[PDB]
């Protein structure tokens, strides 16, 4: 459950 | 925090040969959607970091196919199939899974070009400085490789100690050489008690040490 | 496309602005990163897109002193730095993820923030070309920039028109606690009588600029 950006990937 | 460990810290590589860099995390960087939140950067000398690989294995636009990223979870590898001179710099890993975002310690890639002897130049003190009571003498070793060099100061053939400082440049992105300065600093009173000022350079590219010298006030 | 602007003493404040172009800023999460001289990069903080809550996270060394915000009207990211410390000195960059991965490239130029409390402008002396700095038809010349504080000095040649063959060495720390460096350049020996060589030495921390023409022997 990290606070990473779930939409970081441009592809 | 997530500690990132890079191996090796220093990576000498001959042009055309392959290079591999490892970044290991204490926490898995695998996110719930299958992506690994790790980016690879190259910082060329004097420049801002350039993105090479994003999210584990995606080669960023503008990066030659020589670069590729592999791994998952806690262990990742940047691979350079064939190293070029332009590849010199410091490589960094960076995890963005969890704040604070953290970086590897960096890997300095060094291009093992062919041995190049330094060009040796010497500069007497300026009149302006001497009138102010100080004498700075500069010895310049220009565009040499490898970095290891011995620079000794001899005044009237007496080896000096305790009155000089050295500074070396980063490896050059195109010619892959180093330059080095050695600077001897004396009071004007001490300076004038001697005639011959010389820097002696020993280097793998020199069959015998080179001495460049001048006579005070010549 | 990023352009950092607005970059100063211990305890004081400074605001960095990063105006963004090239993608829809409103939907981008943004981070500030910095790199102190001689060290690797260090994450400073992040701000989510406002549609995702627009919340902030900060690195421990800056929590409570720095504030990150955004004006989506101006496509601009801000870093408000308060109660500055000397250890805050660094080059600061604004970065993003998805839009940056898509475009590729570097973090841009970044902006240098130098927190200044002690000052000494440099002495500038010529490193004159002579037979002792000539070899194979090329002459080395330069300028010695001695006794200044703090870093950095910037050295250009002929107001930036001369860049080829220039080596500006990393500064050394002298026994006095003051810095020193030399900038040198290699030119045709045949040029010393007709071309002019001026080193331009800028020490922004003391707001001093010095031009010195280097004359041959």
């Amino acid at each position: 459950n990290p606070n990473a950006n779930p939409n970081a990937n441009p592809n | 925090d997530i500690v990132m460990t890079q191996s090796p810290l220093s990576l000498p590589v001959t042009p055309g040969e392959p290079a591999s860099i490892s970044c290991r995390s204490r926490q898995s960087l695998l996110y719930s959607n299958g992506d690994n939140y790790l980016d690879w950067y190259l910082q060329k000398p004097g420049q801002s970091p350039q993105l090479l690989i994003y999210l584990g294995s995606n080669r960023a636009p503008g990066v030659p196919d020589r670069f590729s990223g592999s791994g998952s979870g806690t262990d990742f590898t940047l691979k350079i199939s064939r190293v070029e001179a332009e590849d010199v710099g410091v490589y960094y890993c960076m995890q963005t899974l969890q704040t604070p975002h953290t970086f590897g310690q960096g890997t300095k890639l060094e291009i093992k070009r062919t041995v190049a002897a330094p060009s040796v130049f010497i500069f007497p003190p300026s009149d302006e400085q001497l009138k102010s009571g100080t004498a700075s003498v500069v010895c310049l070793l220009n565009n040499f490789y490898p970095r290891e060099a011995k620079v000794q100061w001899k005044v009237d053939n007496a080896l000096q100690s305790g009155n000089s400082q050295e500074s070396v440049t980063e490896q050059d992105s195109k010619d892959s050489t180093y330059s080095l300065s050695s600077t001897l600093t004396l009071s004007k009173a001490d300076y004038e008690k001697h005639k011959v000022y010389a820097c002696e350079v020993t280097h793998q590219g020199l069959s015998s040490p080179v001495t460049k010298s001048f006579n005070r006030g010549e | 496309q990023l352009v950092k602007s607005g970059g100063v003493k211990p305890g004081g404040s400074l605001r960095l602005s990063c105006a963004v172009s090239g993608f829809t800023f409103t939907d981008a999460w943004m981070s500030w990163v910095r790199q102190a001289p001689g060290k690797g990069p260090e994450w400073v903080g992040r701000i989510k897109s406002n549609p995702d809550g627009g919340t902030t996270d900060y690195a421990a060394p800056v929590r409570g002193r720095f504030t990150i915000s955004r004006d989506d009207s101006k496509n601009t990211l801000y870093l408000q730095m308060n109660n500055l410390k000397t250890e805050d000195t660094a080059v600061y960059y604004c970065i993003t993820d998805r839009d940056f991965y898509r475009s590729g490239g570097s973090w841009g130029q970044g902006t240098l923030v130098t927190v200044v409390s002690r000052r000494l402008p440099p002495s500038v002396f010529p490193l004159a070309p002579s037979s002792k700095s000539t070899s194979g038809g090329t002459a080395a010349l330069g300028c010695l920039v001695k006794d200044y504080f703090p870093e950095p000095v910037t050295v250009s040649w002929n107001s930036g028109a001369l860049t080829s063959g220039v080596h500006t060495f990393p500064a050394v720390l002298q026994s006095s606690g003051l810095y020193s460096l030399s900038s040198v350049v290699t030119v045709p020996s045949s040029s010393l009588g007709t071309q002019t060589y001026i080193c331009n030495v800028n020490h922004k921390p003391s707001n001093t600029k010095v031009d010195k023409k280097v004359e041959p022997k």
